[PDB]
């Protein structure tokens, strides 16, 4: 369960890290910590508690976050495969009913 | 001192930790009887201390 | 009267622990088959 | 029956599986089943089958 | 037509020696291959593990044990005459180690 | 099974097709792999795992759903930045026994 | 026709002084080879260790 949740968070952040380049007019004042905090807010409490067991006295920043994000290991599960497919299906934001 | 503490024997369920710990050269593949175990065993450091 | 049951030495003499038969065992086997499926479908969705 | 079980193939006569405990094996090793009377329905079975 | 398996009850509390004795008893009580079988492959595996545990538990003076390279149960030689215990591991094709 | 032709929107249909593929993969490989790894783990750590759910007489007419797979990739757990102390705490909390 | 062996109750524990005294005494009480024996080989091994 722990590995599956970690993989889901990694996939979400991988896909969210390109929106500023995709849409400079919306995210002109955005920083990586913004979507880091968003993904943290959309995550279960227990996984965050497990990471905070160590992150409460070892300082990390967004460089560590990105390096962990682009590491290739993932734990396959039903929810991970469906989340990846859902991200693949939202490649065009006309499917999200957003346009300029 | 002059003993083998770490050993690799067969593949483990978790592939990232294949080591076996052998304190004083004892193998842990057998269930022991505390009343009669260790009656004739020894190792290098204890013998040298004696 | 069956020669298979004639005993000449006390080696094969023992106490009677219990008894059992066919009409009991058929019902017992059916019950043991059905109870397993009932419990399995009760434990999981 | 047995090659189908080893190969994990489909069986039209799938065996029934029953679960027992450890001490029941010891209890069964120390018993013997000795028939005393024949079944009451032995003489009338073939008519039923027909 | 009827084959056996192992029932598991976590609420049961029994002496450890019962399983070790049943490991010996099951080998003499059941047929496990060649032409037919009285039991499933999982129960054969459990009985082999129980026999392995029974043979290696020496409450009297110890004897020489020479393990093999493979990690399977009963992969060792035992005693001063070096009896090979590999023959008591189940193999449903030949029926070795059981009544057949 | 029954196969027919119907109507569905494309983003929903992609998710449905991925889920069907995952179910078929579980039917083919994943259940067997999980059971085998579980029995190897129990063999090493002296745990007897149950297999009662797969042995009732309706088993040949059953489609199994398994939401989580085994074994777990340890690199997924060990890729979290600066997580040695958290992993040690979790190991202590999950595996350490009590005694006198 | 009758030979001896050693036993320990599961509630009992081993005593060093008793072991040494028994190890000395057993070699004078018993016959363990030649023409006949009074005891099993395991008992002789244990007395030798003591």
């Amino acid at each position: 369960v722990y590995a599956s949740e970690l993989s889901v968070m990694k996939v979400d952040m991988r896909h969210l890290s390109l929106m500023q380049r995709r849409f400079p007019d919306v995210l002109i004042q955005a920083r990586p910590s913004h979507f880091w905090k968003a993904v943290l807010n959309d995550s279960p409490e227990a996984v965050k508690a497990v990471m905070n067991l160590s992150h409460s006295h070892n300082f990390i920043n967004i460089r560590d976050m990105m390096r962990w994000v682009m590491l290739p290991s993932l734990q396959p599960s039903l929810k991970l495969a469906l989340e990846e497919e859902a991200w693949a299906a939202a490649n065009d934001f006309e499917d999200l009913m957003l346009t300029d | 001192w002059a003993t083998i503490d770490v050993e690799y024997r067969e593949p483990a369920p978790y592939v990232h930790a294949q080591r076996y710990i052998r304190y004083c050269g004892i193998d842990s593949r057998e269930l022991i009887n505390p009343t009669t175990y260790g009656i004739g065993m020894t190792y290098h450091c204890y013998n040298e201390m004696l | 009267q069956r020669p298979e049951r004639i005993k000449t030495t006390p080696y094969l003499e023992g106490d009677v622990l219990s008894s059992d038969s066919g009409p009991l065992l058929s019902v017992f086997a059916l019950q043991e088959i059905m109870q397993k499926v009932r419990q399995v479908q009760a434990d999981y969705m | 029956l047995l090659p189908d079980l080893i190969a994990g193939a489909h069986q039209n006569a799938d065996p029934v599986v029953l679960d027992v405990s450890w001490i029941s094996l010891w209890f069964a090793f120390n018993r013997s089943f000795e028939p005393t009377h024949r079944n009451e329905m032995l003489e009338v079975a073939p008519l039923i089958e027909s | 037509q009827i084959i056996l398996d192992l029932k598991i009850d976590p609420g049961e509390r029994m002496d450890p020696a019962v399983r070790m004795v049943a490991g010996v008893v099951g080998h003499l009580l059941f047929t496990a291959g060649g032409r037919f079988t009285n039991l499933t492959q999982n129960m054969a595996r459990q009985l082999d593990i129980a026999l392995n545990d029974y043979l290696l538990y020496m409450y009297n003076t110890r004897v020489q044990v020479n393990y093999g390279p493979t990690g399977e149960p009963l992969d060792f030689q035992i005693g001063r005459n070096q009896y090979d215990c590999n023959v008591f591991r189940a193999d449903f094709a030949t029926g070795t180690g059981y009544n057949g | 099974v029954d196969v027919f032709i119907g109507a569905c929107s494309e983003p929903v249909y992609r998710i449905y097709n991925r889920l069907q593929g995952y179910i078929e993969a579980v039917q083919l490989q994943e259940l067997r792999n999980s059971i085998g790894w579980l029995e190897r783990l129990g063999h090493r750590k002296r745990i007897t795992y149950s297999q009662e759910v797969l042995t009732d007489f309706r088993r040949q007419d059953t489609i199994w759903v398994l939401a989580l797979q085994l074994p777990v990739n340890p690199q997924v757990v060990w890729d979290v930045p600066r997580s040695s102390i958290a992993n040690l705490i979790m190991n202590i909390a999950t595996c350490l026994p009590t005694g006198e």
